[PDB]
């Protein structure tokens, strides 16, 4: 959006449990859900290359 | 009564045909209780159908 | 004090005194908001002068209980002062992008001092709050709006949207009931935010609480004095029809205008103190 | 008296009603009684002149 999405206040997503509003907000621009895994700089380098 | 809410959601939001219902499907029998308490989002039926698909998939998993 | 009416049954009288006894326990404290306590004054069943006199006595007891229940302002102002000094010290220790634009807004934040009146407090907290929120916006390096002649909106920074809905629900509950307090079970401190952002969130919670309390109390007192003055005008123009002893006594006690709170106080005292003179003038049932 | 009367908790007025303590306050100096129609400046300069 116009503002940065820096802190962990915007991103959260479950898997396997019923979560309808993350599907209702799917294609909306604000929340940007994430899979709760931060790849290290090694896999980051691998993805980059 | 909540019976009208159940039939309304299963015939308008879900478009589930008649041969499959909560008397025939236990995942609907456990998801009706969480589909009554959601008041909005009834214009976008596709999200409810996708949630129902992923719930009936995750109920039928051996892991 | 016996807030004594003239026309109704005693169940209505003890219901009204229970209502005024338990204003602060009740939420949404407004006479227009509560229908049944307003229409229990006896409309369309009694005559005009009697129901208007009982409505006047209802509004005067209402304003007496509004003055009675003490909106206090010491703790909120001292917490605002310690919090504004704390966020100023958190602003000096924090590294921003540029320092002059942060510096004069910090200097604005150093000039947050108050008087004993509260008329200027509700306008100095908005400049304190816009300075605090632009420090909050420049501390994380987010793009603030820079239109010509544009103001920054008083917004919470870096919060979850359900937490925004919960805190605005609490502030609306403050806006409905000024005396009652609903506890903030939510903790504002989050590990995913800087301590400066936590300080600004506490500042904006305190400042919006101050603004909502002052605004709600102001509109309530202006509304109730306006309705009292309209009611006493209706009484003095309806008492012009009868020209007797007791009607003239009621006109002379309804002569005193109600522009001040103590004027309403002494009007209620000398209305209920000398009550038995004018009561025979009004028709009952 | 020795005290400034600008404390507005000392002043009151009633007209055309049975105010006995006002009639007790004849020849009394502490409670001043002033009507609840304060003169504006335009009818103040006329009185002065």
């Amino acid at each position: 959006d116009r503002q940065p999405l820096n802190p962990a206040n915007i991103e959260a997503r479950h898997h396997g449990v019923s979560d309808v509003p993350r599907l209702g907000a799917m294609d909306a621009d604000e929340p940007l859900f994430v899979d709760d895994y931060r790849a290290t700089d090694d896999e980051w380098t691998l993805q980059k290359v | 009564k909540r019976d009208e809410k159940h039939r309304h959601v299963v015939n308008v939001v879900l478009e589930l045909p008649t041969e499959i219902s909560e008397a025939t499907h236990p995942v609907l029998a456990t998801m009706l209780s969480k589909y009554t308490r959601m008041s909005s989002l009834f214009n976008d039926k596709c999200a409810f159908k996708l949630d129902l698909l992923r719930m009936v998939a995750v109920s039928r998993t051996r892991r | 004090m016996s807030l004594q009416f003239i026309g109704l049954q005693r169940r209505d009288v003890v219901a009204l005194v229970n209502f005024l006894r338990h204003l602060t326990q009740k939420p949404d404290v407004d006479l227009e908001a509560h229908p049944k306590i307003l229409k229990k004054c006896g409309e369309k069943r009694l005559h005009r002068r009697t129901v208007l006199f009982n409505e006047l006595m209802l509004w005067l007891g209402y304003y007496r209980e509004l003055r009675f229940h003490n909106p206090d302002l010491s703790s909120v102002l001292e917490e605002f002062e310690v919090r504004c000094v704390a966020v100023a010290r958190r602003g000096y220790t924090y590294p921003f992008g540029d320092r002059g634009k942060a510096r004069d807004h910090l200097a604005v934040l150093d000039r947050t001092e108050f008087d004993t009146d509260v008329r200027h407090d509700a306008e100095i907290v908005e400049r304190a709050l816009v300075s605090a929120v632009i420090l909050a916006k420049m501390s994380v390096r987010e793009t603030l709006v820079t239109a010509i002649g544009q103001t920054e909106p008083i917004a919470f920074v870096h919060l979850k949207d359900t937490e925004v809905q919960r805190i605005e629900e609490n502030l609306e509950g403050v806006r409905r009931n000024m005396f009652c307090v609903k506890p903030l079970d939510l903790n504002l401190d989050r590990h995913a935010n800087t301590a400066l952002v936590n300080a600004v969130n506490k500042l904006v919670y305190t400042g919006r609480l101050i603004m909502n309390v002052r605004r709600s109390w102001e509109e309530l007192e202006r509304k109730c004095l306006a309705r009292i003055q309209e009611r006493c005008k209706l009484l003095v123009k309806e008492l012009r029809m009868c020209l007797s002893f007791d009607s003239n006594y009621c006109r002379n006690i309804l002569k005193h205008a109600v522009e001040n709170g103590d004027s309403a106080d002494t009007l209620l005292e000398l209305l209920i103190e000398d009550f038995d003179i004018y009561v025979d003038s009004f028709p009952q049932s």
